[PDB]
């Protein structure tokens, strides 16, 4: 009878891989980065355009797993690894290197995890400079309708650095963070279709045209 | 019956039904949702009227066509000037979809209008020219086929996709009519302001995309007049601009 | 029973009901 | 036709003959390749279980001068699909005269063995075949076109809901897009 | 912009041309004060009274007419039928759909008419005509556009000026009918109601009701326009009821 | 002595017989509650409803068993079975009155069961029992003294002991059942409940019942008495609704 | 009793 399960909270509210990257223990510049989008993965990115404008609190779940990489020494003895995950919101200072100063992060937040324990979580508002995000943009970045077209003229949610906090092993350690969104408290506007031909890139709506469905023989066929 | 607006009364009429967009009416700019802080101008009467672009002629062979629709009447009027003049705007529409054929014709377009129709490019690995998107009072027209990956900066057109990468037989979401020759001879859609913001540059952000498509083709028998033009008569509603200062294109 | 333990609106539970 | 408007579009004709079934598709929504795609089936391939009733909406697209009448027939499994219209009449049909209405809507009804239906093909979870038959030959004047088109348009009824979210097997990827 | 609904099935009228109540009489039940069977009547309802399409025939420029037996028209077609083979007595009435349509440019009318008990005469004056001439269930069968030859043993006297019971065909208007005028109609509807003189009958010895469908004036129409125009009858039995259940019967 | 009447049909069971109402339950039509087709159900009351006498099988001294499936053992007879093709889904109750009568000189005793969902399993292990063999149409099919070999790859391991289920035959007495004893009984009746997980179900995929008359005593009798005890099986459906008309079936 | 998740399921089993 009730069609509980089809709100948009319940259809959106699930937690969904959107990227995972992979960092070294000693390595030389072992950190990582990621440009803040939800349109690197398929699915999430085909349930948040079944909508051209949506507005929520994100939770974000890391799932941080580590691997021990080939060495020479004799029985190499893993300590507990620790890691940092930085967030430097657009303007902020960027690491350059494992041992860089922006990792004080005096005011852009970060996390401190250790390995073995439950997996990081973080609530976030809802971060727009307009009154709802936009999932579609039909325009251009410079006013003489030159430059970016699309929606990463809108794009603009900083960046997010991976490290070790532990390090100098004996032997060499790689990493693998996987960041995970689940849309909390949303609300969306403008329905529209669901996505037809297979994503292509990240950056804009570029397709290669596919059929309408799949083919049957004849119209009678059952 | 007849719908009047700011000196031109269109009167196609005839019981029927006007689709109102997603239910909502367009109205100005409320002071509770507003940012701008300097005084709007509404021109009104000077702007808000029915500006009829330009005609295509509906062929047996025709895929559809469509129009960005600040970028359509941006040089129709005092309503374009206004739009060079301001930084700021906001307008909702009236779109007037008129095609008359005989009773020995058939055939039968979807009128949709698609906020937000960011389209896509045949060569994956950038975005399509700006006049490849726009046409001033000049509809742009989606393809039969696939165009071609080697063009470098084109739309792909073809029509079973949108050039949204969608269903076309899905695109009834968006606010639209049925221009069924045996029954029809219009489509009227009040279209609201959509937008994420209260209020957009109207030369970098084409707020909807007004698209005619054929569905099922036209056809005539051999003696009845074989040319069936489409004809689109726009008209803001409720125009604000804010923001004056030099204008440019 | 639910009682919100953040003072922050975004660390609550989901919209559920 | 697939990769072009045409697959929307139901042929229609004048006949010599009566009967004559226009179309037939099974009744899975979130399954058969008529309606998976559709708005509909779309978003029924994100659930798991379906129930409910479904509007097929069909309009007429021919010349105003065209006339005629067709059979609209939803018949429940159990036998195979109705291979002539005495037997697609004895189930739920509908007589839709093309002239007075270039629309017609039929409301397949909910007559299941169980509460809810697989999105997904089971014979346990059948839902049913449905067919469209000539009630009356389709009659044309001179110098019009006797062979018209038929559009149809699928939405859910009132009583209808989804159930035990899951990922949809459209979309697919090997790499992250950039 | 009227629709009549009855079990399964559903047809689509205009709201302009009304139903023929047979004789003023909308069809119902028997009651206990008329009936003389004891035995608790079968009512199948959604099962039974329903709207079965019979065979769809072809008008043509010369095309003298068509009837039906009514009993013997359904006796095949579903669980009317069924009920009818398994039982000794049956009640009904009827509700008839004749739908024909064609276009503007083409013109024609026909009688569409409910004789009740249609005894039918024989060609061959001494004999009395075969129950395959009388009846066709699911085939309709068909006047004759001259008279039958005396000759022929058991044939009916098809003379499509007499209607086959020796009557002046113009004065058929005394049963129910409608006329199908191709200009202004595209179909007619006519709700019988259990015609006897017996509260209930056999339904296979006994065809208490006969449909006729006689074209007055011809179907015509200018090169080009559609040459093939159809009728198709549909019948749905209503407030149907059965009554000495037994073997069934061939 | 008492009458059973069902439409056409009046048994005579008796006086002091119980009759076992199922699981407690008189069957009854649908409530509007519990059901989801939505469109109007046929009830053909008096046409089915009624006393449907299926083939008699004789008891012999070595007799094992027998066994009817239900909705597919109505098939064939009359207007119940009509409707059962006609229509796409099906609920019934049944009134089960098997008539066993011998003479003061006999002995035997029958277990009369009302087993539920009856799913039975076959010689080879690696295949199921083909339609023929689990289902005979008024045609009682037969339990077995022996095992059947995994040779026959499509049979019903028709072993009485295990009942063709994989249980202690002894132990079917928590299905609704009966005992007629020779001895003191000349008949048996069990009224059954629509028992199912579903509101309405298909009457040709599906038997929702399936009786079994188990001799757990066998017949004797001297020389003189009469050899040839026949047993027949009545069943009468009981607030019969259908629902989904179509085309019939080959079935 | 106090419970802690919104969903029915979530709830211990019917001991008492």
């Amino acid at each position: 009878h009730s069609r509980s399960e089809s709100s948009i909270e319940n259809f959106l509210c699930r937690a969904a891989c959107v990227y995972y990257a992979t960092y070294t223990n000693n390595s030389e510049k072992g950190y990582a980065e990621w440009v803040i989008n939800t349109r690197q993965v398929a699915q999430l990115r085909r349930k948040l355009e079944l909508f051209t404008y949506l507005r929520f609190d994100l939770e974000l779940t890391f799932v941080i797993t580590s691997a021990q990489q080939p060495s020479t020494a004799t029985s190499v003895d893993a300590p507990v690894q620790t890691h940092q995950i930085m967030y430097v919101p657009p303007g902020g200072p960027v690491p350059t290197k494992v041992t860089d100063y922006a990792w004080q992060t005096s005011t852009n937040p970060s996390v401190f995890w250790t390995e073995g324990n439950a997996p990081p979580r973080m609530s976030i508002p809802f971060i727009s400079i307009g009154n709802a995000y936009s999932c579609f943009y039909d325009g251009w970045t410079q006013f003489s309708r030159n430059g970016v077209y699309g929606i990463n003229t809108l794009n603009n949610m900083g960046t997010l650095y991976m490290r070790h906090v532990n390090e100098a092993g004996q032997g060499p350690i790689k990493s693998t963070v996987r960041i995970y969104f689940k849309p909390k408290h949303v609300k969306a506007w403008v329905p529209r279709p669901p996505r037809l031909c297979q994503y292509e890139k990240q950056k804009n709506v570029n397709f290669t045209p596919t059929g309408v469905t799949t083919t049957r023989v004849g119209i009678t066929t059952t | 019956r007849s719908i009047t607006l700011g000196n031109s009364t269109i009167t196609t009429q005839e019981c029927a039904n006007v689709v109102v967009g997603y239910g909502v009416w367009p109205e100005y700019l409320k002071d509770n949702e507003a940012t701008a802080e300097d005084q709007p101008t509404q021109p009104d009467v000077a702007t808000c009227r029915f500006y009829t672009l330009e005609s295509v002629q509906w062929m047996k062979n025709s895929a559809g066509w469509w129009w960005k629709l600040p970028d359509a009447l941006s040089q129709m009027g005092l309503f374009g000037q206004n739009m060079q003049y301001h930084y700021l705007g906001r307008t909702g529409y009236t779109i007037h979809v008129q095609c008359n054929a005989s009773k020995f014709h058939q055939g039968c377009l979807l009128v949709v209008c698609v906020p937000e129709a960011e389209m896509g490019c045949s060569n994956l690995n950038n975005t399509p020219e700006f006049a490849e998107l726009s046409g001033g009072d000049t509809a742009r027209m989606f393809t039969d086929t696939q165009i071609g990956e080697t063009n470098s900066k084109k739309v792909q057109t073809a029509v079973w996709n949108a050039g949204m990468g969608v269903g076309v037989g899905n695109l009834t979401i968006y606010p639209h009519q049925w221009i069924n020759l045996r029954t029809n001879n219009s489509a009227t859609i009040v279209m609201p302001y959509i937008n994420s913001v209260p209020m957009d540059n109207m030369f970098r952000h084409n707020n909807l995309t007004l698209m005619i498509i054929p569905f099922v083709p036209l056809n005539y028998s051999e003696g009845s007049s074989p040319y069936v033009p489409i004809t689109v008569t726009i008209a803001p509603m409720c125009a604000e601009y804010n923001g004056l200062r030099l204008a440019s294109s | 029973t639910n009682i919100n333990y953040y003072k922050d609106a975004a660390s609550n539970s989901a919209n559920r009901q | 036709n697939v990769n072009s408007l045409k697959a929307y579009q139901i042929p229609v004709q004048s006949n010599s003959d009566n009967g004559k079934q226009v179309f037939g598709f099974p009744l899975q929504p979130g399954a058969n390749g008529v309606l998976n795609r559709t708005l509909l089936g779309e978003i029924l391939n994100y659930y798991t279980h379906w129930s409910g009733s479904i509007k097929l909406t069909f309009m007429f697209c021919g010349s105003a001068m065209a006339t005629g009448k067709f059979l609209l027939a939803y018949s429940p499994p159990g036998a195979g699909v109705p291979k002539n219209r005495k037997d697609a009449m004895l189930g739920t049909h509908v007589i839709w005269d093309v002239g007075l209405q270039s629309s017609c809507v039929l409301c397949v009804p909910w007559i299941s063995q169980t509460h809810y239906r697989y999105v997904v093909e089971d014979e346990y979870t059948a839902a049913g075949y449905i067919t469209c038959w000539y009630q009356t030959n389709i009659v044309v004047p001179a110098d019009v076109q006797s062979s018209c088109d038929i559009l149809c348009f699928v939405s859910a009824c009132n009583d209808f809901s989804v159930r035990m979210l899951k990922d949809t097997p459209f979309i697919r990827q090997d790499t992250f897009y950039q």
